[PDB]
């Protein structure tokens, strides 16, 4: 196939608004996806994004019957090499397609790459499936564009991007859609150049973007994984008009325990927990096991934990977040809900621990 | 993110009995969207009544940057008849975008943040057809076979704003052709007041022309009491100074903004506003708690919606404040308070 | 005064176990409003989906 | 005005912030061994109202 | 004698009052729970009268 | 035009204490926004104090914004405007509250509002 | 910042440490390595991981080195090893 189409037309996209259930519990509960969304995974190298990446592919493989594409747009070449090394060795290669275009090459292959993996996924769509599409940096295609518009001579634009930054992020991002045969969900990573949200790649960008993901260093040192944070990550599906009242009215309890549960921290911090009353060491109790049991154990993470993967249905996380929040549970302690799985394992996690 | 969209097509449902035409005109939206903005406006039985003018982000740029006129020529049809219409620029700075994209493709001189100086003359001549003309213009035009009516056509203009940066060249540029502005805050609609409207900043130069007699008169200052509570929470954050009426002060502005807030899709008639704002002003919301507001208001409304209905049907006919209507509002409003429970 | 005052404490105590009833009377009438006006807005919404 | 200097105001605005974080948990501690000596005086004055209203009284 | 008297009666009250509560709280659920039923209802109806 | 000669010694003196004043708190501006105002001098207090009350009487209800204010005009001669801020500076109205200065005509307006709070 | 995309790491180097006589300047915590441990030595990887935390923890409580420390002890402790490793 030709790697240049149209976006679908206005008869063909899907006249409806289903989630993708991830299977992950921070995701599913906190940010969830629309099926065919795009998701930014704004976090910096050292915090599992590739590990999250297989988690997600291999769901997808398994959970449903979807492949998936990895576009690596201006990839280092010694991360793809180590990236395919550390798919093949975890069983989950037979299941993407990799098209890699390393630095190294010139800037119209950079630019290009990104649409041959669309391609990809639009025939794996329209054979009926649904396809998710990994991005390995937006912003390496908005710079290629950039550098190869300066090469053709056109005025430049804005801070010096191309003149054609919003067209060229549309022709891309609106491919990306569920049509009534099949959709193709996507995750892109995102830099923000010089930390700043104002800058025109940004504010192309998250146009564009349904859901937003932050990995967290600190998280990850607490030792809980994935290192998702549950009060800068966000999805604009939270809402009762289509996600329904139970979720919306979860995730929300679930943000405004962890943010008093912040605040109370910093008074512990100066002044002890003897200033807490009965109410503030309730909340901080049921904010530590909620913050316990955002940990979950991968089918690709079995190499290190030697715990046995699970996959977490979505209805079992409202459950156990609705459960904690109303303080059942209270009588079983937090490392039961630690790396486990369902609230119903916690429980059967605490009787011996 | 802010409710711009939400705001403009619950204005667009408001009109479906108003006898006001409606036209929606989406400029680099996502087709997705675009697609379930539709099928929320048929849900609630609006579409009958809209024009949808569609150029996806996917669409070349010239197609964009005309969508906006091709939209305000249907408009204009309705004006010139002596009807009413009301029209809806989804983001006119993706407009801008547009055009400075095919601007610079054709080599012009950019300007300031690399617009062309035609921008203000772009816009300037999409708006400035948004008129109200008298009835020798709409007989003139129809050759005399509409008499005495006059026409008008409504424009609503969106523009997103980087961090609230209401001093960025484009945002000045439509401040400065518009007859007003409503400036939704990011801080308030996090805060969960929505729709997030920032008093002081918002204005409409018509003024309360745009109003019914009762709506004049029972609004009044509200507007500048709560941009003035906004202030007086600012240093009463800071220092502790409360001299009663300072406390009563903001008493009233916080259960003024616990009052204004507001469910999408659950638009409320003119007599169902200005009771509300009766029993704001009146003083009625006295010994009733915050927490309670919203309750107050849903067994208010439901009450008069059970007993009182015909004096509704009258001020929802003729929008008139007589000492007869704040009688009956006064009487409903005491024997409420006095006799009901939320 | 110990015969008033016994008496008296009686009538109080009287007093407010009739009073917690009759609020309890009056919350289970408001629970039937409210019930009876999610009946009918019930019906009315319904009444609106199917023309949709 | 000026990015380079504007640059150096946050710095400096910077600086400034995290040295009065820092007073803050100086100044909770030094409240608690203040508190902690205040209620060491109580009992001299007390014992010594109790035999002055012994006296007096 | 309104010392045991007033205290058992005027806790009482409170008690009904705190139910009162309770009982418009258990309404106001039901309420959300038979909103619930209508609209399933009325978009199942739909369902089938598209699919017919 | 502001000359002495041309508009006479009192309102040149009175124009320049009014920008004296301001200008001096806009210099204190930047330690009240770190450490808010108790820690001013017990006199940079009173130019606070004064100069907010100036920056409200300078507020003037208009006969063509009655559209919006609703409130009625105000015309204010040079003679009454001058007495009110040379009167302001000397202190003879440090009694009263800043919200007595706003949307007022002439100084007498204001100590009649502050007599309504 | 195009050749912070290229490559695997930085060692920056800061003025005003090399001022203050930390020389070399390596200013951690914006210095890194992408690589990591898998380029150590054994003995290397063991003994360097408590380092960057203790230089860590340096600078958290550096802001309240000057204004004394009399008022803390622990930290006292974790101060004064962090000054002796810089
Ligand atoms: N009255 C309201 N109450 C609560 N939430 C609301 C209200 N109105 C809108 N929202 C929420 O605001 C979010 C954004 O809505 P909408 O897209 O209209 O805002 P917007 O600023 O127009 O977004 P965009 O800038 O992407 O066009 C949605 O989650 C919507 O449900
Ligand atoms: N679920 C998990 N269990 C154990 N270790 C994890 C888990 N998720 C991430 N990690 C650890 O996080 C570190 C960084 O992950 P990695 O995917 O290499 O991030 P990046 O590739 O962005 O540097 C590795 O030490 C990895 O083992
Ligand atoms: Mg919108």
């Amino acid at each position: 196939w030709a790697i240049h189409r149209a976006a679908p037309s206005y008869e063909e996209l899907s006249n409806s608004q289903e989630l993708l259930e991830t299977g992950i519990k921070v995701i599913d509960l906190m940010a969830p996806f629309a099926k065919g969304g795009k998701v930014g995974l704004f976090g910096g190298a050292g915090v599992g994004k590739t590990v999250n990446m297989m988690e997600l592919i291999r769901n997808i493989a398994i959970e449903h019957s979807g492949y998936s594409v990895f576009a690596g747009v201006g990839e280092r070449t010694r991360e793809g090499n180590d990236f395919y090394h550390e798919m093949t060795d975890s069983n989950v290669i037979d299941k993407v397609s990799l098209v890699y275009g390393q630095m190294n090459e010139p800037p119209g292959n950079r630019l290009r790459v990104a649409l041959t993996g669309l391609t990809m996924a639009e025939k794996f769509r329209d054979e009926g499936r649904d396809v998710l599409l990994f991005v390995d940096n937006i912003y390496r295609y908005t710079l290629a564009g950039t550098e190869v518009s300066a090469l053709l001579g056109r005025m430049p634009s804005a801070v010096g991007y191309q003149p054609t930054l919003a067209e060229e992020m549309g022709v891309l991002q609106e491919r990306i859609t569920s049509t009534k045969t099949g959709s193709i969900t996507s995750v892109q990573a995102v830099y923000v150049p010089a930390d700043d949200l104002t800058d025109p790649s940004p504010a192309t960008t998250f146009a564009h973007l349904d859901a937003t993901v932050v990995l967290s260093r600190q998280i990850a040192s607490l030792g809980i994984y994935p290192a998702v944070d549950p009060l800068d990550s966000t999805s604009r599906q939270l809402d009762p008009l289509v996600v329904g009242q139970e979720h919306y009215d979860t995730a929300r309890g679930v943000q405004s325990i962890l943010q008093r549960y912040q605040e109370l921290k910093d008074i512990i911090a100066i002044l002890g927990m003897d200033e807490l009353s009965e109410e503030d060491k309730l909340v901080v109790a049921r904010a530590r096991k909620i913050q316990r049991f955002l940990s979950q154990p991968f089918f690709v993470a079995e190499v290190f934990t030697g715990s046995p993967g699970k996959y977490v249905s979505l209805k079992d996380t409202i459950r156990g977040f609705k459960g904690i929040m109303e303080g059942e549970y209270d009588h079983l302690p937090e490392q039961a809900f630690y790396m486990v799985g369902s609230i119903e394992e916690a429980v059967e996690k605490a009787k011996k621990l | 993110q802010t409710g711009k969209t939400a705001l403009a097509i619950d204005a667009i449902i408001n009109q479906r009995d108003s006898g006001i035409k409606a036209i929606y005109v989406a400029i680099g939206q996502k087709a997705s969207t675009i697609s379930n903005v539709v099928r929320k406006l048929e849900e609630h039985g609006a579409l009958a009544n809209t024009i949808v003018v569609v150029a996806t982000a996917s669409e070349s740029a010239a197609l964009q940057y005309l969508a906006p006129y091709a939209g305000a020529a249907m408009g204009e049809y309705f004006r010139d008849r002596g009807e009413d219409a009301l029209i809806i620029y989804d983001d006119l700075s993706k407009q801008a975008v547009a055009y400075r994209q095919i601007s610079l493709l054709l080599r012009r001189p950019p300007g300031r943040e690399a617009f062309p100086g035609d921008v203000f003359y772009l816009h300037s001549r999409l708006l400035e057809r948004a008129a109200r003309v008298n009835a020798e213009y709409v007989e003139a035009f129809t050759k005399g076979e509409v008499k005495g009516k006059t026409g008008s056509l409504t424009a609503l203009p969106i523009i997103e704003t980087q961090a609230g940066d209401v001093s960025a060249f484009v945002p000045t540029n439509v401040i400065s052709i518009t007859d007003g502005q409503i400036f939704l805050e990011t801080n308030l609609f996090n805060a969960g007041i929505r729709p997030a409207v920032n008093p002081g900043i918002s204005v409409s130069r018509v003024g309360g022309a745009a109003q019914t007699k009762i709506m004049k008169k029972l609004s009044g200052g509200i507007r500048t009491a709560l941009a003035q509570y906004r202030e007086l929470a600012a240093f009463s954050q800071f220092a502790s100074d409360l001299d009663d009426a300072t406390r009563k002060q903001l008493d009233h502005g916080q259960k003024v903004t616990e009052l204004l807030k507001q469910k999408q899709y659950a638009p409320m008639s003119v007599a169902q506003q200005s009771l509300v704002l009766f029993a704001a002003e009146r003083g009625y919301l006295a010994d009733v708690e915050l927490s309670k507001i919203g309750s107050f208001e849903a067994a208010l409304l439901a009450y008069v919606d059970r007993d009182h209905a015909p004096l509704m049907q009258e001020i929802n006919q003729t929008g008139g404040y007589n000492d007869e209507i704040e009688g009956k509002l006064k009487g409903i409003l005491d024997s409420f308070k006095a006799t009901q429970s939320w | 005064d110990l015969d008033l005052a016994k008496a008296s404490a009686t009538d109080q105590l009287k007093k407010a176990k009739a009073e917690a009833q009759v609020i309890i009377e009056q919350a289970n009438k408001r629970r039937s409003q409210i019930l009876d006006e999610a009946k009918a807005e019930a019906e009315q919404e319904r009444t609106k989906i199917v023309a949709q | 005005a000026g990015a380079k200097d504007i640059r150096s105001k946050i710095a400096s605005v910077q600086n400034t912030q995290k040295i009065t974080k820092a007073m803050e948990m100086v100044a909770a501690s030094k409240m608690r061994k203040s508190q902690d000596r205040m209620a060491a005086s109580r009992p001299y004055a007390e014992t010594m109202r109790k035999v002055i209203g012994h006296l007096a009284h």
